[PDB]
Formats: structure tokens, C-alpha cells, sequence
């Protein structure tokens, strides 16, 4: 299981 | 391609649906998850638990297209400076969802 934080990440981080 | 029909699919959001909206942050992680202990907001849904950036921040908007549909996402790219508003949860207090950019 991918967790929320991990979710959060790949949809919306692009450093 | 453009960026937002790149980035969505290389982050596993359109390699199998075409999602209506999504925002990307030029940020670092690290900054943005400094953002759960910024401002305190209502979020959309009314629960509290929500942030807002203090500092505008380098965000790219990505929106379908009017005649989009998968498999071939179509999407318009905006990029903007603009501040974010995330749900926070967890120990550690991280960001969950993205709720807003104003
Ligand atoms: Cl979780």
C-alpha cells in the first residue's frame, strides 16, 4: 500500500 | 510533449485514467512539508486540518483539456506563483492532500 504522504508526493512534488 | 501531459503520465496519473486537475510544486520537500505548522485554514470540506503557506510558491496548474479523454490526455499547463493550502495528518504532521493554491 502506497501511503497518503507518499500519494501526496508523486502527484504534487516537483522540486 | 507539454509538461503537464509528461508529468502526469510519468507520476502514474494518466497512465491509467485522465484526472481533471492537478497541481505540481517547484519546491523542495522539505519546504513544502513546512507548511504544516504555517497558517491554520478551514479546509474546502470544512475540516481544520488544513495550511497555508505563508510565501507564494512555484506551482505548474494542469487542467484537461474540453475534449480530452483517455488514453490520450490532452492538457493546458499554467504556471504560476502562487501560495498552497494542504491537509496535514499523521506523526509526522505531513501533507496528505492537496486542497488549494491562492
Ligand atoms: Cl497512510
Amino acid at each position: 500500500k502506497e501511503t497518503a504522504a507518499a500519494x501526496f508526493e508523486r502527484x504534487h512534488l516537483d522540486s | 510533449s507539454n509538461y503537464c501531459n509528461q508529468m502526469m503520465k510519468s507520476r502514474n496519473l494518466t497512465k491509467d485514467r485522465c484526472k481533471p486537475v492537478n497541481t505540481f510544486v517547484h519546491e523542495s520537500l522539505a519546504d513544502v512539508q513546512a507548511v504544516c505548522s504555517q497558517k491554520n485554514v478551514a479546509c474546502k470540506n470544512g475540516q481544520t486540518n488544513c495550511y497555508q503557506s505563508y510565501s507564494t510558491m512555484s506551482i505548474t496548474d494542469c487542467r484537461e483539456t474540453g475534449s480530452s479523454k483517455y488514453p490520450n490526455c490532452a492538457y493546458k499547463t499554467t504556471q504560476a506563483n502562487k501560495h498552497i493550502i494542504v491537509a496535514c495528518e499523521g506523526n509526522p504532521y505531513v501533507p496528505v492532500h492537496f486542497d488549494a493554491s491562492v
